[PDB]
C-alpha cells in the first residue's frame, strides 16, 4: 500500500467518470472527484 | 468634540501598548484636533474612527468605555497582539465596519454574538485564531457587505443563511476547516465573489466537489 499512490488511483478512478480529481487522502480513504466535468 | 476625550482617554488606559505610545491623546482635548493618533473624525468634529493599529496592544481588551462615541462608525485594531475572546464591541450600536485581522483573538464566537449590530457593513475577523461553528449572528446582519474570515481555525458547516444576505458582495472563509457541504443558496446567490479554498472537506457547489468518496 501507499499514500501518493493512492492518490494517483483516485485521480484515475476520477478520470474514468469524466471528472477532475478534488480531494484525496490515504488515512481516510477519501478520494473526491469534482462534480463538473472535464473541459 | 472635547466631551469625546472623555471615553477615548479611559479607554487608551484600559490596553497594554507594546510599541509606541497615546500620549496625543491628551484628556480636555478635543480629539478632533487632528493631533489625536489614529482618530478619524466626521466633519473634522466628532469622532467617527478609531485606528489603533501596529501598537503591540497585548492582552485582554475592554471596548466598553467606547459605547460613549455617540458617531463612532468605524474601529480598526489590525495588526496587534490582541487575544482572549471578542470585547462587546455589540454595545457599539451604530458601528459600521469592525476590522481585526491579525490578532490572535481565540475561542469559539457565541452564536448571537452580533445580534445588536444591525448597522455593521464591514466585518474582518480574518488571521485570528476563532475556533467551532461561524456564529449564526453574522447571516442576519441586514446590511453586510463584505465578511473576511479567512485563516482561523473554523470547523462545521457553512450557514445557507448566507446565500439570503441582500447586501453581501464579499464572503471570505478560506484556509480554515469548515464542513460538509456547501448550501445550495450560496452558489445561487447572484454576484457575490465568494472564496471557500483551503477547506479541506468542503464538498459540493462552489467548491466543484461531489460529496461522494469514491474509495
Amino acid at each position: 500500500i501507499g499514500r501518493i499512490g493512492y492518490c494517483f488511483d483516485c485521480a484515475r478512478a476520477c478520470m474514468r467518470r469524466g471528472k477532475y480529481i478534488r480531494t484525496c487522502s490515504f488515512e481516510r480513504k477519501l478520494c473526491r472527484c469534482s462534480i463538473s466535468d472535464i473541459k | 468634540y472635547v466631551s469625546e476625550s472623555e471615553p477615548l482617554v479611559r479607554f487608551k488606559n484600559s490596553v497594554k501598548i507594546t510599541k509606541g505610545d497615546l500620549n496625543s491623546w491628551r484628556e480636555g482635548t478635543d480629539p478632533c484636533s487632528g493631533k489625536w493618533f489614529g482618530i478619524y473624525c466626521q466633519k473634522g468634529l466628532t469622532v467617527s474612527g478609531i485606528h489603533v493599529t501596529r501598537l503591540g496592544l497585548s492582552g485582554t481588551i475592554t471596548v466598553d468605555d467606547l459605547k460613549d462615541l455617540p458617531n463612532l462608525k468605524t474601529i480598526r485594531l489590525d495588526n496587534n497582539l490582541l487575544s482572549g475572546p471578542l470585547p462587546h464591541f455589540f454595545k457599539l450600536r451604530g458601528l459600521k465596519s469592525l476590522m481585526l485581522s491579525n490578532n490572535s483573538f481565540s475561542g469559539e464566537i457565541r452564536d448571537d454574538f452580533f445580534k445588536d449590530m444591525s448597522k455593521l457593513k464591514r466585518l474582518f475577523l480574518d488571521h485570528n485564531k476563532f475556533e467551532g461553528s461561524i456564529p449564526s449572528s453574522i447571516t442576519q446582519l441586514p446590511q453586510l457587505e463584505e465578511l473576511h474570515m479567512q485563516s482561523n481555525n473554523l470547523t462545521g458547516e457553512i450557514p445557507p443563511e448566507f446565500g439570503s444576505m441582500k447586501n453581501l458582495k464579499v464572503l471570505d472563509l478560506s484556509t480554515n476547516s469548515l464542513d460538509g457541504i456547501v448550501p445550495q443558496s450560496i452558489a445561487d446567490k447572484k454576484n457575490l465573489a465568494v472564496n471557500l479554498t483551503e477547506n479541506e472537506y468542503l464538498c459540493g457547489p462552489v467548491v466543484d466537489v461531489g460529496c461522494e468518496n469514491i474509495e
